[PDB]
């Protein structure tokens, strides 16, 4: 069923999965016509999908030629991030494909559960979680690469950088998902942590700097105490 | 008008015939019911006084035979019979009769109901639905399953109803997956339409059949399957326009005919307001949005 606190050591196993974040997929922006009406203007989304367990992410970018002349768009992008995610599993050699996809977003089921039919033993499951892939954007080279294509391209990366090497996946997927939060919270000040100190700098093969492992510790807890920080400032507590 | 005589009323009992029903007192002198109207689809359904639980009961049409009702004590219920005995049937019949030990069904000539309830029920249509075909007259109860249940145990006592599944393949073209997903009229026209039913009047009478079993035996199977097959149509752009207003008067009778007090299990809170309100047929059930609002405005 759903994915909430109680089941998510599951996210861990060798049960291939993936997770599918739709947040990103259709961006607008929103200005004012010469006559003075409103008026969006649309731009290069990406679907999020990734593996918790390698870092493994397929990060689709979706181009705004894909909107042109279509309408109710933002549902249209459900069933296009359907349709891309199903295209994504029938390129994976069998013994790749997932066994589950977990949607952070509730609405995608439907779409993707009628793109998937050719896959009855792949389970679609909703999350309970709050996961905040929604920021992906936030990191300087997805956005980055997103904002320059001139076609659909789909690109790979580890968003575990070299993580893997020294620490687990659970660990890994936490200090992912802490670092996001504080980008989605207050992306200014997440940015200013991760980015003081000019001398420690960005593989570039990879997403992240290179801390080593008493600086992770040192960051995290940074982290922590602006998501914190954010939280007392948005209720007076 | 014919007749359907019981031999003998052994155990207390609510008999119902069609939408008609009595309170029969344990071996009170039960023998039948008579003036019924040859034309149309029957069914004649039982209640024990001491399980309330299984409502049970038999369709049939007195064209295709003599039926009559007998209490077997080793299974504990009233059996239909056949007699093929042309001769000694309608002794038993004259007998009764002349001893007056019958209930007239009690039809006022203002009231199309029953017909309005069974336009499109088919004998035929009901043995390939309850496969038994040593028997004429086709047996329904509360705790009947269909094959759509079992996909999801015993295939002799299945409801061979049509399988409807939105998210199939059946219903979902390749390449047209967002298009027949949100506009089902591939699946209601072509698919269910022209393909396995071939023709109007059949899906209707499923879909009504579907209604009558669950309104007299509280079949669960039977009241999916009716909104199933009223959320085809309503999820469906393109309808014939005798169909929406067939369709209309179909619903209009059903939700008439309910008991007031079952509306909480027989009606599917998302169907209809998809039907009514959302759904591309939301204009087109006037009949039907009326009745359901002075009625049940408690349900929307």
């Amino acid at each position: 069923g759903a994915m909430n606190s109680s089941n998510y050591a599951e996210l861990f196993n060798n049960d291939i999965k993936l997770f599918v974040d739709d947040t990103n997929v259709y961006r607008v922006t929103v200005h004012k016509t010469f006559e003075g009406n409103v008026a969006t203007k649309a731009i290069n989304g990406c679907i999020f999908t990734l593996n918790p367990k390698t870092g493994h992410l397929f990060l689709k970018i979706i181009h705004t030629s894909v909107w042109a002349g279509q309408k109710r768009l933002s549902q249209l992008a459900k069933w296009k991030t359907a349709e891309e995610v199903s295209a994504l599993v029938r390129s994976l050699p069998k013994e790749e494909q997932p066994k589950q996809i977990i949607v952070t977003r509730k609405a995608m089921l439907d779409p993707l559960e009628v793109h998937m039919l050719d896959f009855p033993n792949i389970a679609i499951r909703p999350t309970e979680l709050r996961l905040p892939f929604s920021a992906a954007m936030s990191i300087d080279k997805l956005s980055d690469v997103v904002m320059k294509a001139t076609e659909p391209q789909m690109v790979l990366f580890n968003i575990y950088d070299d993580w893997l090497d020294r620490i687990s996946s659970y660990t890994a997927f936490s200090r992912l998902t802490l670092l996001l939060r504080a980008l989605k919270t207050n992306e200014e000040s997440a940015k200013m942590i991760l980015l003081s100190d000019p001398t420690i700098t960005i593989k570039s093969y990879h997403l992240w700097p290179s801390f080593t492992d008493e600086q992770w510790i040192t960051i995290e807890s940074q982290m922590r105490d602006l998501i914190l920080t954010e939280y007392g400032r948005k209720y007076n507590v | 008008m014919n007749t359907v005589p019981f031999t003998s009323a052994p155990i207390e009992v609510t008999i119902g015939i069609d939408q008609y029903s009595f309170n029969v007192k344990e071996n009170q002198p039960f023998h039948g019911i008579k003036d019924i109207p040859i034309g149309h689809v029957h069914v004649i359904h039982f209640q024990h006084a001491d399980n309330s639980s299984m409502r049970y009961g038999y369709w049939f049409d007195c064209r295709m035979g003599n039926f009559y009702i007998q209490y077997d004590p080793k299974d504990g219920l009233y059996k239909m019979m056949e007699e093929r005995d042309g001769a000694k049937f309608e002794n038993i019949v004259h007998n009764f009769k002349e001893r007056q030990m019958m209930v007239s069904y009690p039809k006022i000539d203002e009231d199309d109901t029953w017909y309005n309830l069974t336009e499109f029920v088919q004998m035929d249509k009901i043995r390939k639905i309850v496969r038994k075909d040593e028997n004429q007259f086709s047996y329904v109860d509360s705790s009947m399953t269909t094959v759509q249940e079992n996909e999801l145990s015993d295939p002799a006592h299945s409801l061979n109803y049509t399988v409807i599944n939105f998210k199939s393949r059946e219903a979902i073209r390749p390449g047209h997956e967002m298009e027949d997903f949100l506009d089902k009229s591939y699946y209601l026209n072509t698919v269910m339409l022209q393909g396995i039913f071939k023709n109007s009047s059949n899906y209707f009478g499923e879909l009504q059949f579907a209604f009558l079993n669950a309104m007299f035996f509280g079949n669960y199977g039977s009241s999916l399957q009716w909104h199933a097959m009223i959320e085809l149509i309503c999820s469906s752009a393109t309808v014939p326009k005798h169909m929406l207003d067939k369709l209309d008067e179909i619903l209009y009778y059903q939700i008439k005919t309910l008991p007031e007090q079952y509306s909480d299990i027989l009606l599917n809170e998302r169907v209809w307001n998809i039907c009514l309100y959302s759904s591309f047929q939301k204009n087109s059930l006037h009949n039907t949005e009326k009745i359901m609002e002075n009625k049940y405005p408690e349900l929307l």
